[PDB]
C-alpha cells in the first residue's frame, strides 16, 4: 500500500508501491536502456487463458494491445508465444510437486508414476489443488487430459490455502510450477520436502519478458539481459529471492 | 543428442539435411588472428557467419556476442557450470568462493576447452583475470583429453558444463564433479540472422518440452 525504492504501480482495475526481484531487473533493464514506462497492474486475473477462445489478464491485456510490456510468471510455450514474441527466459522453472516434510519419498515416479496411471488401490495420490486457469492446468490436461479428468474433485481456489491444507495433511501433494513451489519449499518452516528428485522437474522452462509480437526492443534487450549473465550480476537477487532456511 | 534433435525436427517440418562436421573442432571466438586487421569469430559460428552451414546443430552455450548476429531460439536443454575432479577417498574445491579457485597456483592446473564460450566468459569474467592467464597458460585442446587427465589425475581440474560434465562423470565413474550451478545457462539452436525457420524451431522446442 501507498515505501521508498519501490516503483509507483498505478491499479487500474474496473498507486500502490510494487518492489521486488522482478521488479528489480527491470529497473535495472531500464537503467540500462534508459526508456522511461510506467507499471500497468494486470487486475482481471493473474495470467489468463484463451477463454473461449478470448484471451483474459496477462495475454487478455497485452495480445489485444491494452498493455506493450509484460513481466512476471510468463510461462514459455507454443499456445503462448504463437501470438506474443517471447524474450529470452532471464530464469528457469518448470512442473514440480510441492509435498508434506519428511513423514510419511513415497512410491510415486512423478506424472509418469503406475499408480496415476492405474489408482486402483486403496490410497492412491491424487487431489492436487490445482490453481483454475493456471498455466500448469492448461499444461496438465494437454499432456495427460484423463489423469486431470480423474482427479478433477481438489481444492482449486488458491495456492495458499493448498500449502496450509498440505500442512494439515489434508492433501497428499500438489503439482504446480517449479521455481514457486521451490521457494515456498525452501521458505516454509517444518522444511517442507520437495517432489521425490531434488532436482526433477518436469517440462523443463523459463520466464521471459513479454514484448510485443515482433518487437524492435527484444533482440536488444536479451542481449542486455545476457549481459547481467555477461557479469554474473543476478546472483545476488536470486540468492535473496531463491534462499532458504528449513 | 543433437542429431536426435535435427532428426525430429527434419520429421516436424519436412526440411532435408546435410550433415557434416567442422575440421578445426573448435566453437569458435571473436580472436585477432595473424595477417588480420579486428577480432574474426571462429569454429562453427563462424563458419554459420560466413554461411557454410545453414544453422549450427551443437551443445552451444547462449552468450550474446553470438546473439549479435546469430538467431538462438529457445534452449533445447539446461544446465549450468561445475568443475571436474578427480577428488575420490584412494579438499581443492570446496565451492566458487574456495581460495584456490581465487588464488592461481602451480599445484593444480585449472582448464578449459580452447575457444570456448566458458573461456570467453572467464576472459570477461571481472576479479578473476588470474584465472584467464590460468586458462591461457593451462587450457585443454579438447574436453575429452581434459576428462582423459582429469581421469588419471594429470589435470587437477576442468572447468566445463554442469550437464556434460554430471553425464561423463558418471558414466566413466572414477571422477566427481565439484560446484553447483553457479552459471545457469540453456543449450539451444543458432542459425542465421533473421532465419524465419528458427521461430518455428523454437516451437518445436517448446514440443519437445511438452514431448
Amino acid at each position: 500500500p501507498a515505501i521508498r525504492d519501490s516503483v509507483p504501480c498505478r491499479s487500474q482495475l474496473n498507486k500502490r508501491c510494487c518492489k521486488g526481484f522482478c521488479i528489480d531487473i527491470l529497473k535495472r533493464l531500464a537503467h540500462t536502456i534508459g526508456f522511461s514506462y510506467d507499471l500497468y497492474l494486470v487486475t482481471n486475473g493473474k495470467h489468463g487463458k484463451k477463454i473461449d477462445g478470448v484471451w483474459n489478464g496477462m495475454i487478455g491485456e497485452v495480445f489485444y494491445q491494452r498493455a506493450d510490456m509484460a513481466i512476471g510468471s510468463l510461462t514459455i510455450n507454443e499456445e503462448r508465444s504463437e501470438i506474443v514474441d517471447f524474450s529470452v527466459p532471464f530464469v528457469e522453472t518448470g512442473i514440480s510437486v510441492m509435498v508434506a516434510r519428511s513423514n510419511g519419498v513415497d512410491t510415486v515416479s512423478g506424472l509418469s508414476d503406475r499408480k496415476f496411471q492405474r489408482p486402483q488401490e486403496q490410497y492412491p495420490p491424487l487431489k492436487f489443488g490445482t490453481v483454475p486457469n493456471g498455466s500448469t492446468e492448461k499444461n496438465i490436461r494437454s499432456n495427460y487430459p484423463d489423469m486431470h479428468s480423474y482427479m478433477v474433485r481438489y481444492n482449486q481456489p488458491r495456492v495458499e490455502e493448498a500449502l496450509t491444507q498440505l500442512k494439515a495433511g489434508k492433501l497428499d501433494a500438489f503439482i504446480y510450477d517449479a521455481a514457486v513451489l521451490n521457494y515456498m519449499a525452501r521458505k516454509d518452516e517444518g522444511c517442507k520436502l520437495v517432489t521425490i528428485g531434488s532436482g526433477k522437474v518436469f517440462a523443463t522452462t523459463g520466464y521471459g519478458i513479454a514484448l510485443h509480437k515482433g518487437s524492435r526492443w527484444k533482440r536488444p534487450i536479451d542481449l542486455a539481459l545476457l549481459q547481467f549473465l555477461g557479469d554474473d550480476e543476478i546472483e545476488m537477487l536470486e540468492r535473496l529471492w531463491l534462499s532458504g532456511i528449513c | 543428442f543433437c542429431i536426435d534433435l535435427l532428426i525430429k525436427l527434419a520429421r516436424t517440418m519436412n526440411f532435408t539435411y546435410e550433415v557434416h562436421l567442422v575440421a578445426d573442432g573448435k566453437f569458435g571466438t571473436q580472436e585477432r588472428v595473424n595477417n588480420s586487421n579486428k577480432k574474426e569469430w571462429n569454429g562453427m559460428m563462424g563458419e554459420l557467419l560466413s554461411g557454410q552451414a545453414d544453422m549450427i546443430v551443437a551443445p552451444l552455450t547462449i552468450n550474446n556476442e553470438r546473439a549479435q548476429y546469430i538467431e538462438f531460439s529457445k534452449p533445447f536443454k539446461y544446465q549450468g557450470l561445475t568443475i571436474l575432479v578427480k577428488k575420490e577417498i584412494p579438499e581443492r574445491i570446496t565451492g566458487i568462493n574456495d581460495p584456490r579457485l581465487r588464488n592461481p597456483s602451480d599445484k593444480f592446473i585449472y582448464a578449459t576447452v580452447k575457444q570456448s564460450s566458458v573461456d570467453i566468459y572467464f576472459r570477461r569474467q571481472v576479479c578473476l583475470s588470474t584465472m584467464y592467464r590460468h586458462m591461457e597458460k593451462h587450457n585443454y585442446e579438447s574436453a575429452a583429453e581434459a576428462i582423459q587427465a582429469v581421469r588419471d589425475n594429470k589435470l587437477h581440474a576442468f572447468i566445463w558444463d554442469s550437464a556434460v560434465l554430471e553425464f561423463e562423470a558418471s558414466q566413466k565413474c572414477d571422477l566427481v564433479t565439484t560446484g553447483e550451478l553457479f552459471f545457469r545457462s540453456g543449450f539451444g539452436i543458432g542459425m542465421r540472422k533473421d532465419s524465419p525457420w528458427k521461430q518455428n524451431v523454437s516451437l518445436s522446442i517448446l514440443k519437445s518440452h511438452e514431448n
